[PDB]
């Protein structure tokens, strides 16, 4: 009833209004343990962010390389093995540094999705629902792209095909 | 036998290990 | 070696023995449970105790080759078990 | 400081006060019993928790209760 | 003297040195802090669970990971009969020469490993120093995992409440299909993928584990339905464990008994074993009702189980809210059932050795035995002192009670004094007659004259014996015929591996007992019932009794109520664990002597000499402890020493720490005062050292710490010694 | 609720919101004939005929689940009779 | 799970809007001074105190690679092992096979050279009312204020200066290390490869 993925179940107390992107999408109602909606919000979205970056960089990986050899592997799951320890663990170190900060504040803010990243300043001058329209449009695509890695992981490691 | 790498980044994790178990000692305070 | 599963065959190494010394034990806790009860309902309880009256004593230990009979007509009568002036503790 | 408690099991018999190494009981006005007094507990900072009140006390399961509890130097009987 | 029992200010206000002892001794009893709830009291349990769980992984990560660095485990693997595996390094500036030379193993001097953990990794498919290491580092990240959510649930969103604490539905759903089927299943898929190619020399890791078919035909028979084609082509009985020789394809199979070459049991047989565990818990999960209308409220289950003719009372209306609300009920049950768990642990492990070359293993055999019957006495015991406590301060006599008439639970106080005087009788009974029956044997052998011995054959356990397939005794009972229907059932599914290995004279399955397993086993019996009517009494009579008929006023633990009355030592339940104690470490000692004995004469061969001398007592003190003592105590002598040196030192350490023991327990407080007050008084009155003035005033352990400190003394020194005693004569006596 | 009972049966409710509405003269029928075709799928599976890999038959144990079963049949069928259903 | 609330409404995140702004250095600081006092009070862990004491440290470190990596070169640091005769077996390394292999008699040298500064530092730690700069925070006394991304260009024997060097030198120990793991050499062949050739020549 009040869910529009599923019309036919009424959606969790939790879900309403609020929160682009909310569908009433929550069926074994893991809403209900939460205490309120910010932490998974914000781990749906790093989550979303970080599917995003992955799908990119495997098409790219898959068409354009780097100059050096070392990053000549073309399939991504070996490349993960072929790469030195160096690259990885400054991805990694740069990673954590991002994240510690983070960490402080994820686990008592109001919006702690909002890490206040807007180098260019694609939000400043746009109106409330522009930038809930905004939001909805980051969550789909971030949806689409977890789905999407995912899949493209299990097809790599079931079948050896990065893509297609 | 391993190697001193293997040592080496097995005590680094193991320090991680020690400022999570500070940082759970300090939370369960003083 | 003792076979003393209950085997009638190997009946006089465990099962007579039994026996006998239940019949003994049991004159003994008879002609003590007779004896407590007897000087419990005299004037002075206590000092039959540590002054025993040795005629009522050899009265009552002679008695007890009856024990058997002497408890299944004691149980029936009720006059074995106490039912509610034992005295319990707090909880 | 220990904890003392008096009952109205009490019968007055003053055994309890005159048994008290610390002075911590005294005998007060009652009228719940024949003696029309009461011991009472005014001074329990003294209490070092010997029982010896306890000891003296006729009454079934007493009338007079010592519960033990935080320690002081006065209550741990420490001259230094 | 301030801010350091942060959780108690009247301890912080203590001027004394007890305030630092009892800041120790309490600061686990979360219950009795200062301004306390029941929502902090379970969210701390929380984190400190969490934070036990991280402390558990990484005592065994740094087990795996000094085993990888310092051990010998691929050494070992190509010859685990003659290779004696090594736990760790050695670095004591201590050493002479002569030590560094006698503990000398390869590169350095190390330690043997009496923990078995070779064995362990070994059946569960390690063959490398590195598949140690990768442990060891998922076991640290493991651990980093665990503390870092108990920190996160005592942040302020992430802190449960009580419902979610006291959802009992939940978390039993939960905990048996999760965490035990789910376990059993993922154990199962390890078991077979890594392990079972691994003993047939396939190497199966984190890279070609996507590739390699762990059955030839992949999962097209589970499937299909034709589960039969993971069960044919068994290992054969000239299978050498860890190579390809005499391998086979199954993966799960009944097939009983023994590898032939490991002398442990099948690994094909486990796996089955834990996939059938899997379904079964997983199937038992569902039991109870959650969010999906489905299920049992255990509240109704409990509340209709009264008998209709009545003889417990209600029944047991008032247990599900005495039990969630009550956190020392359901720590005694864990505990109680954790004893019962590991007490099967070290009964199973010796008969049925699970690991590859364990049975082979002697000292690690004894070591492990001793240390899981230590440990389930250890738990037994927490388990009645838990109850007591719940007594105490937990039980709440109106809800265990409707109109008058009384619960299943409140009722064992209403015949608490028959509980108590038929544990005392049967004690009584036992130890009367068992050492009567030792003593007779003592004075007749003694004489001379050992065939007048009472020498009782065991034919109730022997008829069990018979029952399993034991063709031993001449009962031709029900697995000892070959007609009957127990052996016609399953005389193709796994008795020709179990009647093999049941009826063999080399294994520890059934080991053959004669009187004096019938003397021993009444001895046992006897250490058992006395440490549960201590445990019993102490648990019933918590709440009061006739001597103070007001004890829960008091608490679980207070020193005494005086001497009046007649004198009141030791009348409260804590005192009652307190002597118990001495009983479990006192029935734990005969059950691991009774043990050690019986293995030491079937490994040496000289099963005759347990079977005449265990009758007696002077036997076992001749036999036992005499004999094996011998290479213990010449661990060093003034000619030299041997890698058993610190064995014998650590037998006389325990030996020492029993006797101070013995000081704190024989020896009460008041004598430790006044000369306290002496020892005061010379510091205040003697120069130079007026300097130096104590802030916290010295003064005497009290009764319950001195209690127990003696107790705990007793205890590490009882473990000690018989710890070195039992590796160091296994050690010196099997080469 | 109240599933506490007091009297000669417990009541109806203690057999769930499906056996609650069953008539006793289904229930016990239903109960023996449970209870002897799950003897004969265990008597059938073992007993009579050995077992083996080759020979499991989901139907024998499938069946032999309806002995435990037919206990709480004919339980349910004595409560239900008793409580005049 | 759905009939009860997990989480208790009276227990739930409030943002600390305390830390508005608040750079992740000052943001850092500030928690770990709030979340561990009387160790912040005494100066310890991410503190200007701290931070100038390990950069002088740094510095001196430097000086001392230099100094072993000449000594190294130029036939100094003795050969040889320590002899387990004389100092016991805590000495002893490994026996290969029915050979000590001790502790290096450089090694030993080294050790006692860096005990000799660490227990002058030492007694300049318990010599704290005798000395210009202490090791600790006095109780009242405050952390000197942080120097920030880029302390003050201020040359000479100055505060700023002493900073500045301190950072660039404990930035050269952390290159140093890294370089010599992710490469596999000697942190002295390190060094050696950074000057060139000039100092193991
Ligand atoms: C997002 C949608 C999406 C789309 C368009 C595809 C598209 C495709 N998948 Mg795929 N897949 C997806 C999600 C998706 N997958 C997900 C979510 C999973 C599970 C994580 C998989 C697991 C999967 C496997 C295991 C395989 C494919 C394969 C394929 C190809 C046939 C085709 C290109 C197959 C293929 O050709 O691999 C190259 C194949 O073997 N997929
Ligand atoms: C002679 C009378 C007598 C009788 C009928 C009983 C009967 C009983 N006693 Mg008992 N008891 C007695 C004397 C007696 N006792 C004495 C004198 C003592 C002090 C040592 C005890 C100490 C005792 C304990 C500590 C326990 C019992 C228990 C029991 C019960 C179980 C049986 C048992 O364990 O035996 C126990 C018997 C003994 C330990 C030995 C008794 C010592 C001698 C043989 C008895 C005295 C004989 C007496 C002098 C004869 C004089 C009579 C003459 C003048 C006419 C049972 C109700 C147990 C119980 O409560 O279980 C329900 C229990 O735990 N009794
Ligand atoms: C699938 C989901 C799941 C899983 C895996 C777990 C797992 C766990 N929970 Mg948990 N929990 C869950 C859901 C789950 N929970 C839910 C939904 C709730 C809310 C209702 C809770 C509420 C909860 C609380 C409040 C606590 C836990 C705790 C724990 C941990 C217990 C300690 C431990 O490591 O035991 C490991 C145990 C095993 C691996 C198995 C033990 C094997 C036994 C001993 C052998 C028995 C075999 C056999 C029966 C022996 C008898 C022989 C037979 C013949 C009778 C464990 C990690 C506790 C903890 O430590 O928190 C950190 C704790 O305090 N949970
Ligand atoms: C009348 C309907 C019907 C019937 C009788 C069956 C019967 C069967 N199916 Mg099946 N199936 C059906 C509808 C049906 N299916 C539908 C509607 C779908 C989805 C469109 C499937 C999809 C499906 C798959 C994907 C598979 C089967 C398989 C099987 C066989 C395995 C049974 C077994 O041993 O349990 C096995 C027991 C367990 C797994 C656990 C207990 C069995 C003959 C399996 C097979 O290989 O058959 C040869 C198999 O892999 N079925
Ligand atoms: C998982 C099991 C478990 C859990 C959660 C608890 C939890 C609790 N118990 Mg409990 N207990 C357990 C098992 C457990 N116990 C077992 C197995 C026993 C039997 C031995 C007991 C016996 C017991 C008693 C008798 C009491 C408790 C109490 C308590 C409560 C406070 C604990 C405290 O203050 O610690 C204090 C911790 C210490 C004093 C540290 C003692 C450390 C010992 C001495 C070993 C250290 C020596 C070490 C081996 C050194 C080696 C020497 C070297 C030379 C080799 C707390 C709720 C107390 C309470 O008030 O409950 C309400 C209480 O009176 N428990
Ligand atoms: C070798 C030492 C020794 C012996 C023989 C006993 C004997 C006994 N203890 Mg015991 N105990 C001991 C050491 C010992 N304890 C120590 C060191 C502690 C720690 C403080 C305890 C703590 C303890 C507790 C807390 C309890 C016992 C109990 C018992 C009795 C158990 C019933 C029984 O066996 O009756 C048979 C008796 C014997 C075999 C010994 C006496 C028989 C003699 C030889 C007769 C000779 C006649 C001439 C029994 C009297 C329990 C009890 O009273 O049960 C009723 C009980 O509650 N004991
Ligand atoms: C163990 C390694 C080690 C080493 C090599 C040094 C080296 C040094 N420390 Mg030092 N220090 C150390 C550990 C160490 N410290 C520790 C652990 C502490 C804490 C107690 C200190 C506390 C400390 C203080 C408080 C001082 C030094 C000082 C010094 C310098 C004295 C050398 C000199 O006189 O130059 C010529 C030198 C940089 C002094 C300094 O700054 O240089 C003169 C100084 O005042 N250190
Ligand atoms: C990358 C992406 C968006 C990136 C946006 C970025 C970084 C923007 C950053 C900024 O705005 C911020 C944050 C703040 C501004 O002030 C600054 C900038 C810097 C401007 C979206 C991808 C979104 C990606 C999506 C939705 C991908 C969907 C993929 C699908 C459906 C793939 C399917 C398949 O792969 C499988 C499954 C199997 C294959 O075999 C077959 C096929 C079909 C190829
Ligand atoms: C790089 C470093 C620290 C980096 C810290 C970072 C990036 C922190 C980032 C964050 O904080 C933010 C930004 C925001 C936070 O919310 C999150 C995190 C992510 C936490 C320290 C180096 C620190 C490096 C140090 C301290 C070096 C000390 C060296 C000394 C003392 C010298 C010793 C010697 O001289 C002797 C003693 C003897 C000689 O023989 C040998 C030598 C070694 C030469
Ligand atoms: C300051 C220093 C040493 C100072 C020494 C002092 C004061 C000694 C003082 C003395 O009193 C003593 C103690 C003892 C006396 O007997 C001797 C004297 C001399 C009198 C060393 C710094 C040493 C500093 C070093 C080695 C710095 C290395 C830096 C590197 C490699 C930088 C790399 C990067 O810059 C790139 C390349 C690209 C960027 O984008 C990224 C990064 C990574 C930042
Ligand atoms: C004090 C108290 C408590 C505690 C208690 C305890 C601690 C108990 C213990 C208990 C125990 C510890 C018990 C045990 C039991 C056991 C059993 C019950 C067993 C059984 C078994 C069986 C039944 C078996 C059978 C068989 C056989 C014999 C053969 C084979 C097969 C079969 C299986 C059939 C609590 C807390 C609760 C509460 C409060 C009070
Ligand atoms: S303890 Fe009993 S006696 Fe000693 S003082 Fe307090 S009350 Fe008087």
């Amino acid at each position: 009833a009040q869910s529009k993925a599923l019309p036919f179940l009424k959606a969790p107390a939790k879900l309403d209004g609020s929160l682009a992107g909310d569908f009433g999408f929550d069926p074994m109602g893991i809403s209900d343990q939460v205490a309120n909606l910010k932490y998974v919000r914000a781990a749906e979205l790093k989550h979303c962010r970080v599917a995003m970056l992955g799908f990119l960089g495997w098409v790219v990986q898959q068409y354009v390389h780097l100059p050096g050899e070392i990053y000549a592997e073309s399939n991504p799951l070996k490349a993960l093995t072929s790469v030195p320890l160096l690259s990885q663990i400054q991805i990694f170190l740069f990673i954590g540094a991002i994240e510690l900060a983070t960490l402080d504040q994820t686990y008592t803010a109001d919006k702690p999705w909002d890490l206040g990243f807007d180098p260019l300043n694609f939000s400043k001058g746009k109106s409330e629902q522009q930038m809930k329209d905004l939001e909805v449009k980051e969550l789909k695509n971030g949806r689409v792209a977890m789905i999407a890695i995912m899949g493209l992981i299990a097809q790599t490691l079931y079948t050896g095909v990065p893509l297609f | 036998m391993i190697y001193d790498s293997q040592v080496y980044i097995a005590l680094v994790i193991a320090v991680v290990a020690s400022v999570l178990a500070i940082r759970l000692g300090a939370t369960l305070y003083n | 070696h003792l076979i003393t599963d209950g085997r009638w065959s190997h009946g006089s190494e465990f099962l007579l023995p039994s026996i006998l010394f239940l019949y003994i034990s049991g004159w003994i806790g008879w002609v003590g449970r007779k004896y407590i009860r007897t000087v419990g309902q005299t004037s002075n309880p206590t000092e039959k105790e540590i002054i025993i009256d040795v005629p009522l004593a050899i009265s009552i230990m002679t008695s007890g080759f009856l024990w058997p009979f002497a408890a299944w007509q004691e149980f029936l009568s009720g006059d074995l078990i106490a039912s509610d002036e034992t005295i319990t503790t707090s909880p | 400081s220990h904890t003392v408690k008096i009952y109205d099991t009490c019968i007055g018999c003053t055994q309890c006060v005159r048994a008290c190494p610390t002075d911590v009981l005294e005998m007060v006005p009652w009228d719940g019993c024949k003696a029309g007094q009461i011991a009472s507990a005014p001074r329990t900072e003294d209490c070092v928790g010997c029982k010896r009140c306890e000891t003296a006390c006729p009454t079934d399961f007493l009338s007079v209760r010592v519960y033990l509890g935080g320690e002081t130097t006065r209550s741990l009987g420490l001259a230094y | 003297v301030y801010k350091f029992p942060k959780f108690s200010k009247a301890l912080a206000e203590d001027p004394s040195t007890r305030r630092i002892w009892y800041g120790i001794a309490t600061a686990h009893d979360f219950e009795s802090h200062d301004a306390m709830t029941e929502s902090k009291l379970y969210q701390k349990i929380f984190a400190s669970h969490f934070g036990h769980i991280a402390i558990i992984f990484l005592w065994t990560a740094g087990n795996l990971f000094h085993v990888a660095w310092q051990g010998n485990f691929e050494a070992w693997i190509l010859n685990p009969l003659k290779v004696r595996p090594i736990a760790h390094a050695i670095w004591d500036p201590h050493f002479g020469q002569a030590a560094y030379k006698a503990f000398l193993k390869t590169s350095s001097p190390a330690n043997l490993a009496l923990s078995g953990v070779y064995e362990w990794w070994y059946t569960i498919g390690m063959r490398t120093n590195n598949d140690l290491y990768q442990g060891s580092f998922f076991l640290i990240l493991l651990s980093s995992l665990l503390l870092f959510a108990g920190w996160l649930h005592l942040q302020p969103s992430f802190r449960p409440s009580l419902d979610w604490f006291k959802a009992n539905e939940y978390r039993l759903n939960h905990h048996l299909s999760g965490l035990f089927g789910v376990s059993s299943l993922a154990w199962t898929g390890h078991l077979v993928h890594v392990a079972i190619p691994e003993s047939r020399g396939i190497h199966v890791g984190w890279d070609n584990f996507l590739t390699v078919l762990p059955h030839p035909e992949g999962l097209t028979p589970f499937f299909s339905g034709n589960w039969k084609a993971y069960a044919q082509n068994p290992d054969t009985a000239s299978h050498i464990f860890g190579s390809g020789e005499g391998s086979g394809t199954a993966i799960l199979t009944f097939l009983g008994g023994f590898h032939p070459q490991t002398k442990s049991l099948w690994l094909t047989d486990m796996a089955h074993h834990h996939l059938a565990i899997a379904v079964l818990f997983i199937v038992a999960g569902h039991m109870y009702r959650t969010n999906w209308l489905i299920g049992h409220q255990m509240k109704l289950i409990l509340e209709a189980h009264r008998p209709p003719g009545g003889r417990l009372g209600i029944g047991h209306i008032g247990l599900y809210e005495t039990i969630t609300n009550s956190l020392h009920f359901q720590l005694g049950l864990a505990l109680a059932a954790l004893g019962v768990a590991t007490s099967l642990t070290a009964q199973h492990m010796y008969a049925l050795p699970p690991y590859a070359f364990l049975a082979s293993n002697f000292p690690t055999q004894a070591a492990l035995y001793t240390h899981h019957q230590y440990i389930a006495g250890f738990l037994m015991v927490g388990a009645f002192a838990h109850g007591a406590i719940f007594f105490v301060r937990d039980y709440d006599p109106a809800v265990n009670t409707r109109n008058g008439e009384k619960n299943v639970l409140a009722r064992m106080l209403e015949h608490k004094e028959a509980i108590i005087s038929h544990l005392s009788w049967v004690s009584l009974f036992l130890g009367f007659h068992t050492l009567g029956i030792y003593v007779h044997n003592d004075v007749v052998v003694a004489f001379g004259q050992p065939e007048k011995q009472i020498l009782v054959e065991p034919l109730f356990a022997e008829w069990i014996q018979a029952a399993s397939g034991k063709t031993l005794y001449n009962f031709d009972l029900l697995l000892a015929s070959s007609n009957s229907p127990a052996s016609v059932a399953s005389s193709q599914l796994w008795l020709p591996g179990w009647l093999s290995a049941i009826n063999d004279g080399k294994n520890s399955l059934f080991l053959p007992i004669g009187p004096g397993d019938f003397l021993v086993h009444h001895a046992i019996a006897l250490g058992l019932h006395t440490t549960t009517l201590i445990l019993v009494k102490g648990a019933l009579d918590a709440r009061g009794s006739k001597l103070m008929p007001d004890k829960k006023d008091f608490g679980y633990s207070f020193p005494c109520d005086g001497p009046g009355r007649g004198g009141t030592c030791d009348i409260s339940a804590w005192d009652a664990f307190y002597l118990a104690m001495f009983w479990m470490l006192n029935t734990i000692g005969w059950v691991t002597f009774y043990w050690h004995w019986k293995h030491l004469t079937l490994w040496q061969g000289n099963q005759v000499q347990f079977n005449e001398s265990s009758n007696y007592i002077m036997g076992w003190l001749r036999d036992y402890l005499w004999l094996n003592s011998s290479p213990l105590i010449n661990g060093y002598n003034p000619f030299g020493m041997n890698s058993l040196s610190v064995w014998a030192w650590m037998f006389l350490f325990g030996h020492l720490v029993w006797a101070t023991g013995f000081m704190f327990l024989i020896s009460w407080r008041g004598y430790w005062q006044e000369l306290i007050e002496t020892i005061v008084w010379a510091h205040e009155r003697t120069p130079l050292a007026n300097l130096v003035r104590w802030k916290d005033k010295p003064v005497a352990l009290s009764i319950v710490q001195a209690r127990l400190v003696g107790l705990a003394h007793f205890t590490i020194g009882y473990v000690l010694t018989y710890a070195a005693f039992v590796i160091a004569s296994t050690i010196g006596k099997l080469g | 609720e109240s599933t506490y009972w007091e009297g000669k049966a417990p009541p109806s409710v203690v057999l769930g919101p499906f056996l609650s509405k069953i008539p006793s003269g289904v229930l016990g029928p239903a109960s023996l004939v449970a209870l002897i075709v799950g003897s004969y799928c265990t008597h059938e599976s073992n007993i009579f005929n050995t077992l083996t890999v080759d020979t499991i038959y989901p139907a024998y144990v499938l069946g032999s689940f309806l002995t435990p079963i037919s206990w709480g049949l004919h339980v349910a069928a004595w409560i239900q009779k008793m409580n005049k259903a | 799970g759905t009939p009860f609330d997990t989480v208790s409404k009276d227990e739930l995140a409030v943002e600390n809007k305390a830390m508005a702004g608040k750079s992740v250095f000052e943001r850092a600081m500030a928690d770990f001074n709030g979340r561990y006092p009387a160790v912040a009070a005494l100066g310890l862990g991410p503190s200007a105190k701290a931070e100038r004491w390990n950069g002088r440290h740094a510095m001196f470190g430097w000086i001392v690679l230099l100094a072993t990596g000449y000594a190294q070169a130029h036939g100094l640091l003795p050969e040889g092992g320590m002899d387990a005769k004389e100092w016991g077996t805590w000495v002893i390394v490994s026996t290969t096979n029915g050979e000590q292999v001790t502790i290096p008699a450089a090694r030993a040298a080294i050790a006692i050279g860096h005990l000799h500064f660490g227990a002058v530092g030492v007694f300049a730690a318990y010599s704290k009312n005798s000395v210009k700069d202490r090791l600790l925070l006095e109780p009242g006394e405050k952390d000197e204020a942080p120097a920030g991304l880029f302390p003050a260009l201020r040359p000479g024997l100055t505060k700023e200066a002493e900073m500045l060097n301190g950072r660039v030198a404990m930035l050269g120990l952390v290159a140093l290390v890294a370089v010599s793991a992710a490469t596999g050499q000697d942190i002295l062949s390190v060094i050696d490869q950074g000057l060139g050739g000039l100092l193991l020549k």
